[PDB]
């Protein structure tokens, strides 16, 4: 009966240099 | 100054749980902030040897101009009354005062347990006469504006000058702003040191945060190549 | 709250066990009663026994599925003011001026 | 008594013990007679000594085992004393049950009791709930919590006031002192509050003494003007109609506690 | 550390039930005594199994339990109600 | 940093000397017999059968359980499970090698109990053979004295074929039905 989202690098990067 | 530092990052889904986090782990909710960046580099046009008066090498590098603005001109009508809180993120004569920065490439070593960067800054307050933008000031150093971006954010404060910021960062241009961390936020933990001691004990403070949040959220040392503005 | 019926549910499930308990006694005893030759209890004894097992897999599904809801409500539902003083004070204070 | 049922229970447990132990030897040296080898090292120091190498023997017989399948009566009495033990723990096992499901009534009411123990601020820590109201105290069955009248104090203040006779004061005017897991954290709130405002006083005072105030009781200050003297006193309901100055010494309460919050 | 909640109180369930059933199959069936004492042993744990599920829950449990103006025109009177300066 | 022995040879330069190992108990220039204590005193070669060895390490990496505890200050089926908790708890995690062994020695050890093994120990000692062959004897179960003269046949003519069976006897009695 019972049932058992990006690369934080990469932003830094461009905060730092601008490159995308 | 030297900023010791370590990052990290969360998608929008994950904010209210970080948000909620962060606020029982330091005690306090989130402050919201906003700060404008707009980085320069030597002028391309002119051209001068890369040496001392002292014959000595010198690197050219970018200088990061950086202020803040009131919130309201973040706001648009659609933005319109919604509280001016935590949660708004998630719906993403003379010159001012500005902050002047030239930084190096951060500490060199294998196996650094956090991020450790040189910051040369100085304070901009004011400005008079013919060319008096800070625009103008920047090309009379020989420097020219390169990029910009707006990052709007939250932090927190935390003991023995612990800092945690959440950010989103916008590039502006007039083809369009575009969001550097688009689908969600930058996490950054650092603290400002002006003796070894003290930097081996700031060192100590940050590895605790990592330790502390480990299993929910990693923070970790970035590649000292992405924190490198020098121009080349 | 969300807490209280939590807390509640799992009451609830300890009355649960505490049946099958007594159902484990009834069982006992009217098998006792079915090896001296009385069939008259093989009904109530079986019954007793048989609901007993019902109730303790109830009570199995039921606390399994309550652990399950606690570990996906981590982070969710569950974790991982001097101005009301002031207010009080000086609610008091205009009382007092103003009786 | 509890210590006699101890010793009564370890008597049993100890003759248990001699009973099989004695087997245990018996089989030892029965052994010892062949294998052994290493066999008759179990044998008790005593008895080894006691007892020369190479003891009893056996015989041979098939059976006593057809003899013991030829009467059959054993079974039936293993099925009768396994009936017998069936039955009293049948009856043990209602007791359990009884005794279980009212201890589910006290504790579910402890429970339910807690449902209504109402928020979501203050630190429980724990075999019972304690929270953390500044020290600790804890949680126990109305509902009270229990700290280490030893001190629950709050503070009014009295003003006196100087007569004609110019010797003495007289007291002319005194503040009222006014009198469910979150009305015990309220009632926590306010003691503490208080007993601060009276630690930050005493320590400010320390600067006043010049200006007329005193510092006489660790529990009490009084501030001394031409006219008039001022106690502020942190005091329990134990010790101890309207006045003209009691609107006054309500104020200077009032007024002392805002200060306080302002300091916050 | 919930998930190992979860397998000690699954554990816990299988345990009580095939021992339950298990000594129901024991007795029916000094041999006859120690068949009795087998029997004390697994209802005794059955009952140990059944405290457990209590502390199980109780530790569930216990996870789920662990202006202006107006301001300065108030002040304004309580101050000269307090010095009583007026005495005029 | 390559960990050496207890003993001392003379470096001819020929290093072409080594000889092979084989079952006419020619064992290392290591493992010969007549070996010398860590104290300086000659003591004869230690080789232990299963049982023997799966106590030796059980008894030994409890020693040091207490140990790190002290500086903390400032059934079979069953038993494979308990020795996996006694090695993630006082050996380097890595080490493979002792995790298989633990495994092996308990799934095909003989005699279960300290005494059961002394009592091999104290039988199989008066037939005076090499160390490694009463090790083999404690290992590898035999029934007639021919399995055993080959299984190790480093016996062949050492002890008699009858007094031989007489022990095989005797070990079969010791062995723990688990």
């Amino acid at each position: 009966k019972h049932d058992f989202p990006f690369n934080v690098d990469d932003v830094l990067k461009f905060t730092f240099t601008g490159e995308k | 100054v030297q900023q010791l530092s370590l990052f990290g990052s969360i998608g929008d889904d994950g904010y209210d749980l970080l948000i909620s986090t962060l606020t029982t782990i330091s005690g306090n909710p989130p402050l919201l902030y906003n700060s404008l960046c707009t980085v320069w580099k030597p002028n391309p046009s002119y051209d001068v040897e890369n040496v001392n008066s002292r014959n000595q090498l010198v690197e050219p590098n970018r200088i990061k101009l950086s202020k803040e603005v009131p919130f309201s001109y973040l706001i648009d009508e659609t933005m319109m009354d919604k509280p001016l809180n935590f949660r708004i993120l998630k719906s993403f004569e003379s010159c001012s005062p500005w902050s002047l920065q030239i930084s190096d490439i951060p500490a060199a070593g294998n196996n650094r347990s956090v991020s450790m960067q040189t910051i040369a800054e100085t304070i901009i307050l004011s400005s008079a006469g013919k060319n008096s933008s800070v625009s103008s000031l920047m090309n009379g150093l020989g420097y020219v504006f390169e990029f910009q971006y707006l990052t709007i954010g939250v932090k927190f404060f935390m003991k023995h000058g612990l800092i945690l910021e959440l950010q989103k960062i916008w590039q502006i241009e007039e083809a369009g702003n575009s969001q550097i961390t688009s689908g969600g936020f930058l996490l950054k933990a650092y603290i400002n040191v002006s003796d070894i001691d003290r930097i081996n004990y700031t060192e100590t403070a940050l590895m605790n945060l990592k330790k502390e949040l480990q299993g929910y959220i990693e923070l970790s040392v970035p590649d000292r190549q992405s924190m490198d503005s020098r121009v080349a | 709250p969300y807490i209280q019926e939590r807390l509640k549910s799992l009451n609830d499930i300890e009355t649960q066990l505490c049946s099958m308990l007594q159902e484990a006694s009834q069982v006992t005893f009217i098998f006792g009663e079915l090896k001296r030759g009385n069939e008259s209890v093989k009904p109530q004894f079986e019954n007793h026994v048989k609901q007993f097992y019902e109730r303790l897999d109830k009570s199995t599904t039921q606390l399994r599925k309550e652990i399950q809801l606690l570990d996906e409500n981590v982070g969710t539902r569950l974790l991982p003011q001097d101005t009301e003083k002031m207010e009080e004070q000086l609610d008091l204070l205009s009382a007092i001026l103003d009786p | 008594q509890f210590v006699k049922r101890r010793r009564d229970m370890l008597e049993h447990i100890n003759l248990a013990m001699n009973e099989s132990s004695l087997a245990l030897e018996f089989v030892s040296l029965l052994l010892s007679s062949v294998k052994e080898s290493t066999g008759m090292s179990s044998m008790s120091p005593f008895l080894r000594k006691v007892v020369k190498p190479s003891s009893l023997n056996s015989d041979k017989i098939p059976y006593v085992a057809p003899t013991k399948k030829e009467y059959i009566e054993l079974d039936i009495l293993n099925k009768g004393w396994k009936l017998q033990s069936l039955n009293e723990s049948k009856d043990l096992l209602r007791a359990s049950f009884n005794k279980l499901s009212s201890i589910l009534q006290n504790e579910h009411d402890y429970w339910n009791k807690i449902m209504q123990s109402i928020s979501n601020k203050d630190v429980i820590f724990k075999k019972l709930l304690a929270i953390k109201y500044g020290d600790r105290g804890i949680a126990n069955i109305n509902l009270d919590l229990i700290p280490h009248h030893s001190v629950k104090k709050f503070l009014r203040v009295r003003i006196f006031t100087k007569i004609e006779s110019e010797d003495d004061y007289i007291l002319s005017g005194e503040s009222v002192m006014d009198r469910d897991i979150r009305k015990q954290i309220q009632l926590l709130k306010k003691i503490i509050f208080e007993k601060e405002l009276m630690y930050q006083i005493k320590k400010e005072c320390a600067l006043l003494i010049s200006y007329g105030v005193s510092i006489e009781n660790e529990n009490k200050v009084i501030i001394e003007l031409p006219n008039e003297k001022f106690e502020i006193e942190l005091l329990s309901l134990d010790d101890d109609l309207p006045k003209i100055n009691d609107k006054r010494a309500n104020l200077m309460l009032v007024m002392l506690r805002l200060l306080l919050v302002v300091i916050f | 550390s919930n998930q190992a909640l979860y397998e000690k109180l699954e554990q816990t369930r299988t345990i009580l039930s095939v021992k339950l059933a298990e000594l129901i199959n024991m007795t029916t069936i000094a041999v006859a005594t120690t068949s009795v004492m087998m029997v004390n042993n697994q209802t005794m744990q059955l009952i140990k199994n059944v405290q457990d599920l209590l502390i199980l829950t109780r530790s569930i449990k216990e996870k789920w339990l662990l202006d202006e103006k107006q301001i300065e025109e108030l002040l304004d009177n309580c101050i000269e109600t307090f010095v009583a300066e007026k005495t005029t | 940093v390559s960990t050496s022995t207890f003993q001392t040879r003379r470096r001819r330069l020929k290093k072409v000397e080594e000889e092979e190992n084989a079952a006419t108990l020619q064992l290392g220039q290591e493992f010969q017999l007549k070996q010398i204590n860590h104290q300086g005193e000659e003591e004869e070669l230690i080789a232990l059968n299963l049982s023997e060895a799966r106590l030796v390490i059980k008894e030994a990496l409890v020693e040091r359980r207490r140990a790190f505890k002290r500086s903390q200050k400032k059934t079979r089926e069953k038993e494979l499970e308990s020795i996996d908790v006694l090695l993630e708890q006082t050996t380097g995690g890595n080490n493979k090698d002792l995790k298989n062994t633990m495994q092996y020695l308990t799934n095909f050890s003989r005699f279960r109990d300290q005494e059961t093994v002394g009592a091999v120990i104290q039988l199989l000692k008066s037939t005076g053979l090499h160390p490694f062959e009463v090790a083999q004897l404690g290992s590898l179960a035999c029934d007639t004295a021919d399995e055993a003269k080959t299984l190790i046949p480093s016996l062949n003519n050492k002890i008699s074929d009858d007094e031989l069976e007489r022990i095989l006897k005797e070990l079969s009695n010791l062995e723990t039905l688990y």
